């Protein structure tokens, strides 16, 4: 539970950092965001 | 039954000088009505309406009580409202309390 | 300083500085020369209502019915890993002095 | 407990900010997104609107100085 939350936080930080550097555009950033949300909502 | 307002329990199962006083104390500590945490409630008149001032704090229990306006209840406890309503409500309550 | 407690389970304990922990009331009464429970309950008071409260404390010392058993109980409380003799004289001397 | 608390008089108005608006806010403020005040994803009001970690929640509050004041929070796991 706790480790899954930490992984969620780390991946969200990585996605935000990648988006802020213009590495990826907005729509794929949103797809990554909600894909991670759905993937880690199973444990919760 | 023994009288108009007096009775007696016989506890025929238990055979021990100990734990009989424990059963007596457990009986004396039994709740008959009301919600937990509240010590005493007093009805007061603010304007043209009637409010209840309570010496205890139990937010969820009062929300479960019929006849209570859930959207206008206010409490002195900040952690209770923080856990029940959220963090912005706790912020507003801290401001109002100060 | 000698401090007397009345615990939640309707028992009475006496504990002073020298002897660690609490000692039941009837134990000290037996160690001081009160062997019969009637003697204890009549030295306490002559009121039946007050005498009724001594029952848990009286029965909590039903195992110890002699002065020497109370004395070496106190000795075990104060002296650990010694024979019965030195234990009882140490207990009686600490009772008589402190 | 199915009692709805979003209508309580102590609860300001919460909204989920779109990705474009969040990006514009972060660029204009010159901050990393996690430098805003935090809000747990298990918060009752945040849960009532289906907030998820990584989003930015825009909160509108009553104010005696400007009427309505808008602040922002960052949704963290918890």
């Amino acid at each position: 539970v706790t480790i899954s939350d930490i992984e969620m936080l780390l991946k969200d930080t990585e996605i935000w950092d990648k988006l802020l550097r213009n590495e990826l555009s907005i729509e794929e950033a949103k797809k990554m965001f909600d894909d991670v949300a759905r993937s880690y909502s199973k444990a919760d | 039954d023994n009288d108009e307002y007096s009775f007696t329990i016989y506890f025929e199962k238990i055979d021990s000088i100990m734990a009989l006083f424990k059963m007596r104390e457990k009986i004396l500590n039994t709740k008959i009505k009301g919600v937990k945490g509240i010590k005493r409630a007093i009805v007061q008149k603010k304007g043209d309406e009637y409010v209840i001032i309570t010496d205890g704090s139990n937010l969820e229990g009062i929300m479960n009580v019929t006849g209570v306006d859930i959207n206008k209840i206010q409490t002195n406890n900040i952690h209770e409202v923080e856990e029940v309503l959220g963090i912005e409500a706790a912020r507003e309550l801290i401001s109002r309390e100060i | 300083q000698v401090m007397i407690e009345r615990l939640k389970d309707s028992t009475i304990q006496i504990s002073f500085a020298t002897v660690p922990g609490r000692i039941p009331f009837a134990i000290i009464m037996r160690a001081l020369g009160f062997v019969t429970d009637r003697d204890i309950v009549y030295a306490v008071s002559l009121d039946p209502q007050i005498q009724n409260e001594l029952l848990p404390s009286l029965e909590q010392a039903s195992s110890i019915t002699s002065a020497e058993e109370a004395l070496d109980f106190i000795g075990n409380r104060v002296a650990i890993g010694q024979k019965r003799e030195n234990r009882i004289q140490k207990a009686e001397q600490v009772i008589d002095k402190y | 407990k199915k009692i709805d608390i979003s209508n309580h008089e102590l609860v300001p108005k919460h909204e989920i900010l779109q990705l474009e608006e969040a990006y514009k806010l972060v660029k204009e403020l010159g901050i990393k997104p996690e430098q805003l005040p935090w809000i747990r994803a298990s918060d009752p009001v945040a849960k009532s609107i289906g907030a998820k970690p990584g989003d930015i929640i825009k909160i509108t509050r009553k104010s005696p100085f400007t009427g309505e004041s808008v602040t922002y929070r960052y949704v963290i796991t918890g």
